[PDB]
């Protein structure tokens, strides 16, 4: 409730997203920029594959997601999936003790659709993924679960069975400010539309409720927050719409607000079944997948780093 | 919208609205600004702008009357005005030239320190007593409990060098402010009322400097007609002088720097 | 600085002697923070300083 | 010409830094040493611009180079060159104009000041101006040097400068939160309110109700000690404003200095050290 | 090196003059007028007393109940947690009733006490400008306040009652709190078109801009030549001086025309009251109007053209 | 020209040009020192050695 | 008391009046500010834990 | 207090209400702002670690 002057010293980042002297501008504080490289940092992968043997569907009991991988290459993926996931726990994390091919550890079952969910995703939505693929580095990055994930925000304290408003209330879910603190679950866990724009100039068109395009908001903020770059980044101000004077990046989000609706509506979600309480919300629900989950204010988690692309079994064959 | 015509609609109509009865009420403001001080004087120079028109483009207004208060005389404007006086010499005979201020320039009553002749009849209260007047009548006042009382304060040049000292602060009965200063000075042991306005105060050594004219000029200040009160006519005469001191008191002002 | 004892006469006390004064301080403020920004970043940069890279993490 | 009684005040001098040579006027304008140069940049700019309009973006030929004022609008050079002279056609010219219109209220702010003195009255004018004009240096210059880039300023665009800001302004999102764009927005209001009753006041007791006396303060200073309770007074009527005003400029000029160079997030967070405050 | 009128320096002091006694019909005034140094090192230090009449009461009543509501619910809100409630203040608030009451008296809860009270911050605010063309005639004076203060009041309304339901839409009315309501503003701009581009406010704005500017000017100048009793304007206006002489002059030297201690006053209550209007109008064209003025402007060859170094793609075409 | 130049002191004050140009070479001082800094040798970080801010 | 022994003549200085009503309110303040912020996230005996859940055993 | 020999003469200069009164505010806040900063950050020794929860283990 006070007065102030930025708590940054200059200079900041410098990135000329427009044409010179348009407006779309990007700064970012370098002492950041920095720390949160040297801090996002990937772990490398793992020594050459072996190439030789036959396979792992053959060998092993059990084994149809790395079936086709030789047994050695097939290893370093149980290694690495330790790594990447629960190398605290050892392999016993997602294993029981001694006899491997049991899949009697909801942890594995799902290892396993998180299996189908990598690859699937570095081969078939390669237009967001690009070719740095993910890990399971990115959105465990050495922990078993991911500290970004979300199970829809119940809202804060109801006064005796009366607060419906979900719009009031400041949430670091938004860049921080009164929005609707949650505009992810009707948005990247269903599909709720996300245009607002009139298409035309005068009325008789979009009826669209401004509350409607309140939510975009929100949910845009979260988005841009999420990669760490305003509005400027994927817009054109004026713009918003007019794609024809967006930036590259915008379509190379618009995919990936559908490739998470794919993970969340499709992966994350039907395993929560098999997923105990401690992960499941109040809602009653999976924590599923942000932007954030991954990108963790970043445009390429890890910046453009890509682990993914040093193993073969993560890519849909 | 520069080229001429091309896209039609309503609310476009309307942008045209406003942005029309603008330029009508821009004139009515025109006309209203004129009321006094017009029409213009001499020709040194033309109307510049667009249309050059004989005395501006908008006919200037009719007489407004301004109905004074209660024992007052009429007001109107526009209202022709007898021509004044021009105690100063053109430096230069050029259309817009300055005019140097004939002999004792403090006084010469010329623009640094020149003035109109408001009414010879002081400003009144509401009811009828005139607003400014010393803290003689003004006795019902009382200092601001806490501001150190100015009555007693020694006046000092902007040469520095004390020029007389103060007596009655002429409050007012409108707003509990001080609006002058009675300044018994040195020489003339006479009474020269002080216009706060330009009195700076320095409650530190009871002291009160006026960087405006020097110790000595206090002695052709424009003397009061009644010590009791003030009439508008003077009201304007003894501040004009004081204003002078800021491009007369000292050959240095007045010329440029550099 | 010989005959240059003269110049007294013409500048005044006051005004350039506590005028350089904070001339001083905002060049030395000023001076610190233009060759810290790119420069040399002595502050939060290395070792044996560095407590927060190596620390931190 | 003169005033009706104008004739009587134009003395001799009371220049600034030189200035008895052109100390004259010319229609109603004094010119002195200030009136002169600032009128070299006026056409060194209102005209050297023209060339702009005529230039245009691609060239003078390119059907995107217009003259329709809604559209013409002069653009910095790109971040490319930081602190150096761009291209006129790139960049430059536009640094040339913006180079001009610096002087050109830096003329005519002092040139208010020879005025002042010659009308032996009060500075609050040019001294207020200035802060107007800073804000337009903290915002075309303090900024883009803690930018390093000219070309990082902003455009001449009859319109066209509207984006400049749409976009620096979502740079951090919800621009609105920002601590100061709050208050120097809450005072360009202020002003906007005490202004659209001093004003209107005055115009109501100098010429009040039919038959009715040129009403005094006696009156003023209870209008308001009737409605609202209490009155500023008069004379500080014309103080809250100029402060105000004064104000609201010098604030926003904050309001876009920091916007970057000294933060880079979006607003929105900034507010947050409130939230994390140990207590709630 | 003068007294450059900032705070009134030495001040003094008279009894509490209860202003000038009124008709048969305007009830007593009340209150004790009291006198504050600081307060005062700025203006009238003396404090009251005032005035309320009918509309007085019956107005300020109106008033503190839209307040006891948009603040309760409020307050509800953070689960009559008050400690969260100072924390989440700035972002706090009470919202209008969902779209589909559109009209329609909403619940008791769903947006409903925001229609309640909203309608109670809709009379008081138009009830208090009774309370001035009414204790302001009865002075004797002429209107031009409660002229001005319509002229905000429509703007007002133009935010409601008259543009809000009439596109039918118990939402299109902006929120309740300083964050949200900063929200609404924001949230304008981009429903529709992008306002930078609507007229009536890159109009509305040069006048919030001219008013942030003249009364920012004549402030200084009353000041500058406060001394030759500028200040005193009242008189100025009828009886002239070197006030109103070594002023205006000033403005003729500099900007060329001028005008006098009477005509200023008028452009400033014109500004003034031309901002509002014109905010109201956009605000009121952008809706039931133009839906975009993006559109609107280029293709009226308004909006410019600049070249393109960056684009993108359309997934709803290619694809 | 310096020659017949002495004069020029008695149409002029001593602080007069004694300290407005002290003020302009201050300001045209630095006004340089930035604008060179800038483009042909941004010597505080341009090269080396930056031994000490890289290595070290 | 070290120095409480000379310090008596600290009402000489200290007006009285303005001393006295001072920490009426510091202390009145600081007062309701600790128990706000220890209430707050230590120990909020208020929804935190017993005896009994007149919440949730009541309201289900 | 050896300066004080050579130190009695800054009350000469220094008004004993204007200096007296203005660092007993300063004391007041530094204060107040340390725990403010320390607690939050540093170590929150009241909501951030032992003896343990009460209200959590107490609550469920
Ligand atoms: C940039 C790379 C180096 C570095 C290189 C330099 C260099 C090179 C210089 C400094 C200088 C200074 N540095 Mg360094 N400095 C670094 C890191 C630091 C850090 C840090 C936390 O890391 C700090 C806190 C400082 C702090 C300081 C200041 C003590 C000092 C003077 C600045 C000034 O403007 O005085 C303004 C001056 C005044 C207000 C008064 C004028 C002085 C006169 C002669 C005495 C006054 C007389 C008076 C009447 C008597 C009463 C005395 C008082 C005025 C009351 N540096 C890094 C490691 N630093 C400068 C310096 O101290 O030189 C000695 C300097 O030249
Ligand atoms: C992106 C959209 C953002 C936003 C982005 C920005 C950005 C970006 C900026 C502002 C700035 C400002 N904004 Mg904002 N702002 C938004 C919404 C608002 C709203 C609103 C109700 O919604 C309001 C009231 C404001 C209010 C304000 C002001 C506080 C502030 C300063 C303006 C100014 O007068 O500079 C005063 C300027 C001057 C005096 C210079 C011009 C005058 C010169 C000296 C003379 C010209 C002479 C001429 C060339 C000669 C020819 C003669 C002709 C007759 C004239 N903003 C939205 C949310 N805002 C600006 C700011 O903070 O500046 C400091 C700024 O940079
Ligand atoms: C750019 C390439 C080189 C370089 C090349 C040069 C060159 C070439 C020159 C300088 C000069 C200067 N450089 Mg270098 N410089 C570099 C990097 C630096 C860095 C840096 C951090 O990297 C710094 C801090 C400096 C700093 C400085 C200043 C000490 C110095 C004078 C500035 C000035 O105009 O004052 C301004 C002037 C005045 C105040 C007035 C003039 C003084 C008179 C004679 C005394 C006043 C008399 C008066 C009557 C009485 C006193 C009253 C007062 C006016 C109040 N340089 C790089 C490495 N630098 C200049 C210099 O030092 O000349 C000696 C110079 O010619
Ligand atoms: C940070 C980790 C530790 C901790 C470490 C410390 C440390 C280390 C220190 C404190 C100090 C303090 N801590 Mg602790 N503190 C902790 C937890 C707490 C908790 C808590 C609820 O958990 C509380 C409520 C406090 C509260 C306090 C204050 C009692 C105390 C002084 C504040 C001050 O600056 O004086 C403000 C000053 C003044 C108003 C005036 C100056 C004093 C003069 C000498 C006397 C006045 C003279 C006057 C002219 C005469 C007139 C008399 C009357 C005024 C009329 N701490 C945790 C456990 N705390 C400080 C302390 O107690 O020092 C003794 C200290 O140094
Ligand atoms: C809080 C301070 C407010 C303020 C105060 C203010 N303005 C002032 C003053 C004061 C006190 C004056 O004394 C001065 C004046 O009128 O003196 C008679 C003035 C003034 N305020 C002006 C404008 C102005 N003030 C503005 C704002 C404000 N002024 C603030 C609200 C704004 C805007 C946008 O909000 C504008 C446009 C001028 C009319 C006048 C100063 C005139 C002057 O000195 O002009 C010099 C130059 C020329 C006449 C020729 C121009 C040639 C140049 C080379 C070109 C420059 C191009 C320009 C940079 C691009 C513009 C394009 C945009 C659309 C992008
Ligand atoms: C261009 C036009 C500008 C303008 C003009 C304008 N405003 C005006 C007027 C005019 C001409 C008036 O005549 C009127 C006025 O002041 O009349 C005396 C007014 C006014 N402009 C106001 C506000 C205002 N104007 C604004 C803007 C503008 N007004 C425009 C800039 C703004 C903004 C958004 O910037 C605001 C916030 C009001 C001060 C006043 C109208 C007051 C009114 O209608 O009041 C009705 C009665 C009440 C609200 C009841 C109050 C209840 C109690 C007296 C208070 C108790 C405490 C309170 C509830 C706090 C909570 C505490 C709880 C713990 C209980
Ligand atoms: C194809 C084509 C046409 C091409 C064009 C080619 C051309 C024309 C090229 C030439 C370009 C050039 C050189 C242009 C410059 C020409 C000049 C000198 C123009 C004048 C510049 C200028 C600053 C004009 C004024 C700008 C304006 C109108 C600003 C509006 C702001 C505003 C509302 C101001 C109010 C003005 C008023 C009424 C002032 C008077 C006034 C005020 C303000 C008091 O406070 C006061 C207090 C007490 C007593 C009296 C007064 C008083 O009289
Ligand atoms: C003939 O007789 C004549 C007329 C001459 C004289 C007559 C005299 C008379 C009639 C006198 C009458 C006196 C009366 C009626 C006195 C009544 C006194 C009462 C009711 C006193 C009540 C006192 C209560 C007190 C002092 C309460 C103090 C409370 C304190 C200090 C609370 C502190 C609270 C804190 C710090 C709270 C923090 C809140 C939380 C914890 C929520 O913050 C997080
Ligand atoms: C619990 O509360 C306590 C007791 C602690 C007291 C504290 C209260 C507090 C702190 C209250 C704080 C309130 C605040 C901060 C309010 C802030 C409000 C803001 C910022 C509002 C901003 C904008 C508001 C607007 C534009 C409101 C517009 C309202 C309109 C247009 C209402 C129109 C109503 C109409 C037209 C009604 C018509 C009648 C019907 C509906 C019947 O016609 C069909
Ligand atoms: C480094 C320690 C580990 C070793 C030695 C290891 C070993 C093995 C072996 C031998 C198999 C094939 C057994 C069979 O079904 O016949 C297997 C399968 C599997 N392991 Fe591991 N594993 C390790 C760690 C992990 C971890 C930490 C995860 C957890 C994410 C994991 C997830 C899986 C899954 C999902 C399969 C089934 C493969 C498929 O369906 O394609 N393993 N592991
Ligand atoms: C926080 C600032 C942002 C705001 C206020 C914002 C606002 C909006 C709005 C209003 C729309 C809908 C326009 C329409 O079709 O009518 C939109 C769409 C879109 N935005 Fe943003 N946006 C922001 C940041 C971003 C960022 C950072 C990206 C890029 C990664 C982005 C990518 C998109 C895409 C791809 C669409 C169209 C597809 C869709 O979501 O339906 N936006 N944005
Ligand atoms: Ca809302
Ligand atoms: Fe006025």
């Amino acid at each position: 409730s006070v007065m102030l002057l930025g708590c940054e010293g200059p200079p900041p980042g410098t990135e000329q997203i427009g044409y010179r002297g348009v407006g779309m501008e990007n700064y970012y504080n370098k002492r950041q920029r920095a720390l949160s490289i040297q801090a996002n940092q990937p772990v490398e992968s793992l020594p050459a594959a072996d190439s030789t043997g036959p396979k792992a569907s053959e060998v092993y009991q059990n084994v149809q997601v790395l079936k086709d991988l030789s047994v050695g290459e097939f290893t370093r993926t149980m290694v690495a999936v330790t790594t990447w996931v629960s190398p605290k726990e050892g392999c016993n994390y997602c294993h029981v003790p001694g006899n491997w091919a049991s899949d009697d550890i909801y942890t594995k079952v799902v290892s396993r659709r998180m299996f189908e969910l990598v690859r699937a995703a570095n081969s078939d939505w390669k237009a967001h993924v690009a070719e740095t693929g993910v890990t399971c580095y990115t959105c465990h990055r050495g922990n078993p679960v991911p500290k970004y994930a979300w199970v829809t925000d119940p809202g804060p304290k109801y006064p005796s069975g009366l607060k419906p408003t979900g719009q009031n209330y400041g949430s670091k879910t938004v860049a921080y400010a009164s929005l609707p603190f949650d505009p992810l679950t009707p948005f990247l866990d269903q599909a709720n539309e996300i245009r607002i724009t009139g298409n035309a100039a005068l009325a008789g068109s979009n009826p669209a409720s401004l509350k409607q395009a309140e939510w975009t908001f929100g949910l845009m903020m979260n988005i841009s927050d999420s990669l760490g770059v305003g509005c400027t980044f994927c817009h054109n101000t004026r713009a918003f719409n007019d794609w024809t004077q967006s930036t590259p990046k915008r379509t190379t989000a618009w995919y990936a607000i559908r490739h998470v609706r794919d993970i969340n509506q499709n992966y994350i979600w039907p395993l929560n079944d098999v997923l105990p309480a401690s992960r499941k919300g109040p809602y009653g629900d999976p924590l599923r997948v942000s932007c954030m989950t991954c990108h963790q204010a970043v445009n390429k988690p890890l910046y453009g780093a890509q682990m993914a692309k040093d193993y073969p079994g993560l890519y849909k064959t | 919208s520069a080229g001429i015509t091309h896209y039609i609609d309503a609310a476009q109509i309307t942008i045209w609205a406003f942005w029309l009865f603008f330029f009508g009420l821009i004139i009515y403001l025109r006309r209203e600004d004129k009321r006094e001080g017009y029409p213009l004087d001499s020709d040194r120079t033309e109307r510049s702008g667009g249309r050059v028109k004989v005395v501006g483009f908008p006919d200037l207004p009719d007489p407004k009357t301004f109905v004074l208060p209660h024992n007052g005389g009429t007001v109107v404007a526009p209202r022709v005005e007898a021509p004044v006086a021009v105690n100063a010499t053109p430096f230069s005979p050029a259309p817009g030239s300055p005019l140097v201020p004939n002999g004792d320039p403090m006084l010469s009553g010329f623009g640094p320190a020149a003035s109109p002749d408001r009414p010879k009849h002081c400003d009144l209260t509401f009811e009828g007593l005139p607003k400014i007047v010393p803290m003689r009548v003004a006795k019902e006042f009382s200092i601001a409990e806490g501001d150190p009382d100015p009555r007693g304060m020694t006046v000092v040049g902007l040469d520095g060098e004390v020029a007389g000292t103060v007596s009655d602060v002429w409050v007012d009965r409108s707003e509990p402010q001080i609006r002058y200063l009675e300044v018994e000075v040195a020489a003339n042991k006479k009474k020269v009322l002080l216009p706060i306005g330009f009195s700076r105060f320095d409650k530190k050594a009871r002291k009160v400097k006026v960087d405006a004219i020097k110790a000595a000029h206090f002695a052709n200040v424009p003397t009061l007609s009644n010590p009791d009160q003030v009439t508008l006519y003077e009201e304007d005469k003894v501040c004009a002088y004081y204003a002078g001191g800021k491009l007369y008191a000292t050959a240095e002002r007045a010329g440029p720097l550099l | 600085n010989a005959n240059l004892y003269k110049i007294w006469l013409i500048l005044d006390p006051r005004r350039v002697l506590v005028s350089i004064v904070a001339f001083q301080i905002v060049l030395g403020l000023l001076i610190h923070m233009i060759v810290l920004s790119t420069d040399l970043n002595w502050l939060d940069d290395n070792i044996p300083v560095s407590y927060q890279a190596l620390g931190k993490k | 010409a003169m005033l009706s009684f104008e004739k009587k005040y134009r003395v001799r001098g009371g220049t600034l830094i030189g200035g008895d040579l052109f100390d004259f006027w010319v229609g109603p304008f004094y010119v002195g040493f200030f009136g002169v140069v600032g009128f070299c940049f006026t056409l060194l700019g209102v005209l050297l611009i023209v060339w702009g309009a005529t230039i245009g973006p691609t060239g003078p030929t390119s059907d995107l180079q217009t003259y329709n004022l809604w559209r013409i609008s002069i653009a910095p050079p790109d971040l490319s060159y930081g602190l150096r002279m761009a291209p006129l056609t790139e960049g430059g010219l536009w640094q040339i104009i913006t180079i001009c219109a610096a002087g050109a209220f830096i003329s005519w702010a002092l040139r208010e000041v020879e005025i002042c003195r010659k009308l032996g009255i009060g500075f609050h004018v040019p001294f207020a101006f200035s802060f107007a004009i800073g804000a337009y240096l903290v915002l075309v210059f303090v900024r883009p040097l803690l930018m390093g880039a000219w070309g990082h300023g902003f455009p001449y665009g009859i319109l066209s400068h509207l984006d400049w800001v749409s976009n620096v302004g979502y740079q951090f999102l919800h621009f609105h939160y920002n601590p100061a764009h709050m208050l120097a927005i809450s005072f360009f209001f202020t002003n906007c309110l005490a202004l659209s009753m001093h004003g209107s006041l005055i115009l109501s007791v100098t010429n009040p109700q039919k038959g009715e006396p040129v009403k005094t303060s006696e009156h003023e200073n209870t209008f308001f000690r009737d409605i609202v309770g209490y009155s500023i007074g008069a004379l500080a009527i014309h103080r809250l404003g100029l402060f105000l005003a004064l104000s609201a400029a010098f604030w926003s000029a904050v309001c876009i200095l920091i916007s970057g160079p000294f933060w880079t997030r979006g607003w929105p967070e900034w507010w947050n050290w409130w939230l994390e405050l140990p207590l709630w | 090196p003068e007294y450059q009128n900032i705070f009134t320096a030495v001040q003094v002091r008279a009894p509490a003059y209860p202003g000038v006694p009124l008709p048969k019909g305007n009830l007593p005034r009340i209150g004790r007028p009291i006198f504050s140094y600081w307060l005062g090192k700025i203006g009238d230090a003396q404090i009251g007393p005032i005035y309320l009449g009918l509309t007085g009461t019956l107005s300020i009543f109106f008033g503190l109940v839209a307040i006891s509501i948009i603040g309760f619910n409020m307050l509800a809100s953070v689960h009559w947690d008050v400690f969260q409630f100072l924390k989440h203040f700035f972002w706090l608030g009470l919202e209008p009733p969902p779209p589909q009451y559109g009209l329609r008296i909403p619940p008791l809860s769903e947006g409903g006490w925001w229609l309640m009270a909203g309608l109670f911050l809709t009379l008081s605010i138009l009830l208090w400008w009774v309370r001035t063309y009414k204790r302001a005639e009865a002075l004797g004076m002429s209107q031009h306040l409660s002229w001005a203060f319509a002229a905000a009041i429509f703007f007002y309304l133009v935010l409601g009652f008259i543009r809000p339901v009439m596109m039918g839409s118990w939402a299109k009315a902006v929120p309740f709190g300083i964050f949200p309501h900063l929200d609404w503003t924001a949230a304008f701009s981009i429903r529709y078109g992008n306002l930078y581009y609507n007229p009536f406010h890159m109009l509305s704005i040069a006048f919030l801009y001219g008013s942030a500017l003249l009364f920012a000017m004549h402030g200084a100048t009353i000041l500058s030549v406060s001394r030759f009793g500028g200040d005193r304007e009242i008189d100025q206006i009828t009886h002239r001086g070197t006030a109103a002489e070594r002023a205006a002059l000033f403005w003729r030297w500099t900007m060329g025309f001028n005008v006098t201690m009477e005509s200023i006053h008028r452009w400033a209550w014109w500004c003034a009251v031309l901002t509002v209007i014109t905010a109201g109008i956009g605000i009121l064209l952008s809706g039931t109007v133009v839906d975009n003025w993006y559109l609107w402007a280029v293709k009226h060859g308004m909006a410019p053209a600049y070249p393109e170094v960056v684009t993108a793609v359309n997934p709803y075409e290619t694809a």
